[PDB]
């Protein structure tokens, strides 16, 4: 339905997918990263009903289907159900055949190499996209926010990559690699609401508890100080409707969901938080870096969406950091969204016109070329 | 529901407009604190050279 | 146990320390220099369980522990674990109590001062040792390795050193201290075989990767063919045994990661490689001394436990060396256990018995007494 | 574009490079002798970003870039950067291209042959310049100085020349030139706050030291007295602020950096030092030219502003001068500054204008011509 051949981008995270073309300031849809399948046996005749449901078809019919999500902490396992998603994204929803148009897709620069060579296959081979380019969160995100130079510390749905550029060189020595994520963060809310007396357990409830905990947490500057009266009242508790009739209020869960963030252990990990790994990746880059990343601390991905999380961050590092530095937080109303903003740009710029794998160069040498071309 | 959702859209853009005016004010509060300590510096220093200065003179 | 005050022997740096007696040839004892702390919430009682492991103790328990070393590139930051590892290494395995026995500990020529300083005041006031005598590793490993002229290779876990010595005499000016170590491997490592799909993340993760690097790894003499046949095929991949009972499989990564050593830009250090590196050391010395500096380029140490480091590192130095020359390297089979052999040595020569502190010249003059009498 | 076609004068060294036109009392611009490139991977794209940058491009950019410096022990070693360096100097910044104006460059009096050839050779080849003339670095100290007699002690970054000159005349016999300098105080300065527990090994690193040197260090006039009392109290310490917000203090280490200009032995050389080699320079002329010489001792180049120098160099000469005799440093504010100076006071004299080599000699002759025309 578009009038020009631009590039499409979609980030695929292992959450939702964001898609749109190249050049906008948005995705034009969003589709869960989800395949649906029924978990019963059906009972009339001439139902319809399919074997699987894609995207927001999954999510729709949710009632009775156990949700599947393709991509595991950022890397494609499932190519099968990425290509029933990428179908239906590209072709009944945003209106563009691949066929027709180049297109860019995202991921960590340590996300393991099977992930950017199967989404190059896939493309190339089902969808015969004329060029393919798999892009970098970190480079995404700091064209995104309008940085040359920062720290992206994603803290999307998958695995958080912390990772430093400086005058748009990589810094890879000083990258902090962290398997703590927005899913794990919605576990940990699961386990203590069912302290609370509300078991989430089945996948319709699981997807609940993950919209509640978008609209009614926030981290909290002072955790024990807000938890000493979450923990005491009513007065700092949240309501939330849920989908049949029932109500759930939400108290220190409010907080102690994100607080993982800042404190790992609370899910099993064995880190002291992002804000250590940002940290981190600050003082590794070499001494005349280091004020430029203290200045220039960007926040991406999804999560950066929880009340307070850009003036924690800002107070956790600077409480780390040397004194007469600024440490300073990037936190734009382009957060979540970030990595396929960048991608739209990233994908329009003439800067990168050269850096597309044209459908020759891949047949010639095969999906592992991306290795060579992109990252 | 659209008069709220417009309101909505239009408290929210005045919003991001408050707050990017905050974000752009703020990126100058920075950048002013940045020039002030620049230059308090510069002065400090000035100063500095200038005990210097009059202890060398 | 002993029929003597032999004087008691250790080596301790950021990987391991090797403990034992002097006018032994090897240590009696291995530890990690680790003391293990649990990061997991006790459930059941009348478990025994410690705050703090040590050494091997650290190690066994490592599945609940964090487990954190004293000594960064090469200087002791934490006494109070080294204390620790020094009371468990001395008391329990070497069955000895300082105070019947005059202790020799080590430092690299160029090490900071605080490390000579306070190990000095630790065997002195916590141990009561009746003496101390802190040595140069460098000394040492000329020793164990037969040499009095030659380059100190040690390429550690902390640092390399690449220090010249010629007739017993430091030549202090061409010691090229650079921080390219075995940690920086183990760390390399991690990050290239996550691009295999193989996460390790956690300390028991490190520790393996470790693991891996020492008996899976080499460096070889040519990278680049190397590497054609290792990316292309899985006849030049080796199995890894993790604990768990599943292995990992490491193709190019096996020596991509010692690689590092030649070409340090993999860790981002600002270096040319151990082979240029060891080159200047001998370029910087005077042209009289540099014949026998190039006549003996001496490994120590660790990471000089890579297949084809000695051939393919003669191959190295005697191609930027002048023609004419005599370009050797001693790499003995006391690798990594030499420099503790050395102290073995220095300890039991009659030449060296006027060099120890006495636990009187101590308190007369405090620690700093260290930088009057060792060296 | 000029009101006349003087020449253009610059001084290149081994430490910076300073640059003006004939006829004023100072240079326009001082750049590092550096060309810089990056030894990062690029992966953010239309971040403009050079391949190589020069002079103060590298040392602003120097975050991610290695700095070469194409000039040591006064001489020029990678023609190639300083052809990048004399553009950048005289025409980017001076905005004057050479083709249309003299220029003037400078040289030790035993500065090894190749190097002033190679600089007449790239001022006319590349640049196409009227005319050269390669003056001498101690008569361009003496004309800035307003002397005709005295010895001249350069201390640069490169080399120390220490020339007697008398009446205008050079007493070639009696030059000491000794290579011992700056660039070897900076080297010192790294190893030894290294000691002090603050290792510095990288550009970055090396570039903080060489800025800690030239605002913290001095060479004491009486040393031993200094160093009493420096090395027994922090009240003779001084802090530094690194570009990170780190501070550094420095004690007795402050001065024993600089002190190695009369102990050479701390950096490995075998020399007299700067004051013996003034003497002998004045020794070593007869005597009815040492009576004058001895009342002229003159400083120039860089290094001579660390407070001490001037009392500390008259003081060692006075000690091995016969008695009787007048012992006089002359340390002008014209220091470090002085060749430059001195050059710009040559260029404009009527009488040099007999002295140039014109673009037409030059190429009759070939480079060898600079030992015809110039010294």
């Amino acid at each position: 339905d578009e009038d020009e051949t631009t590039a499409l981008v979609c980030d695929n995270g292992s959450g939702l997918v964001k898609a749109g073309f190249a050049g906008d300031d948005a995705p034009r849809a969003v589709f869960p990263s989800i395949v649906g399948r029924p978990r019963h046996q059906g009972v009339m005749v001439g139902m319809g009903q399919k074997d699987s449901y894609v995207g927001d078809e999954a999510q729709s019919k949710r009632g009775i289907l156990t949700l599947k999500y393709p991509i595991e902490h950022g890397i494609i396992t499932n190519w099968d159900d990425m290509e029933k998603i990428w179908h239906h994204t590209f072709y009944n929803e945003l209106r563009v055949a691949p066929e027709e148009h180049p297109t860019l897709l995202t991921e960590a620069p340590l996300n393991p190499k099977a992930n950017r060579e199967k989404m190059t296959q896939i493309m190339f081979e089902t969808f015969n996209v004329p060029a393919m380019y798999v892009a970098i969160q970190a480079v995404l995100s700091l064209y995104a926010s309008g940085r040359t130079t920062g720290i992206v510390l994603d803290s999307g749905d998958g695995v958080t990559h912390n990772v430093p550029i400086y005058e748009g060189y990589a810094l890879p020595h000083a990258i902090m690699r962290l398997d703590l994520a927005g899913r794990d963060l919605t576990d940990y809310l699961m386990k203590i609401l069912t302290e609370r007396g509300y078991s989430f357990v089945t996948t319709a409830e699981r997807e609940i508890v993950r919209d509640i905990k978008e609209k009614l947490c926030y981290v909290a500057l002072d955790f024990e100080n807000e938890m000493a009266t979450a923990a005491s009242s009513s007065s700092l508790e949240k309501s939330y409707e849920l989908p049949d009739g029932q109500v759930i209020t939400i108290g220190n869960e409010r907080f102690r969901c994100p607080e993982t963030l800042f404190q790992p252990s609370f899910i099993g990990m064995e880190s002291a938080g992002i804000h250590e790994t940002t940290y981190n990746s600050i003082m590794k880059c070499d001494i005349d870096i280091r004020k430029d990343l203290y200045a220039n601390n960007v926040m991406s991905g999804g999560t950066t969406m929880y009340p307070g999380i850009a003036d924690r961050m800002q107070k956790e590092i600077t409480a780390l950091a040397p004194s007469t530095m600024k440490i300073k937080i990037i936190a734009p109303p382009e957060r979540k969204y970030s990595v396929w903003i960048g991608g739209s740009i990233l994908a329009s710029l003439s800067t990168f016109q050269q850096m597309w794998i044209t459908k020759q160069e891949y047949d010639e040498a095969g999906p592992s070329i991306v290795h060579r071309k992109c990252f | 529901l659209d008069k709220y959702s417009e309101a909505l859209k239009d408290a929210q853009e005045k919003l991001e407009l408050a707050e990017k005016k905050a974000t752009d004010a703020e990126a100058d509060v920075a950048s002013l604190n940045r020039r002030i300590q620049l230059v308090e510096e510069e002065l400090d220093r000035a100063q500095e050279r200038l005990a210097t200065a009059l202890q060398k003179l």
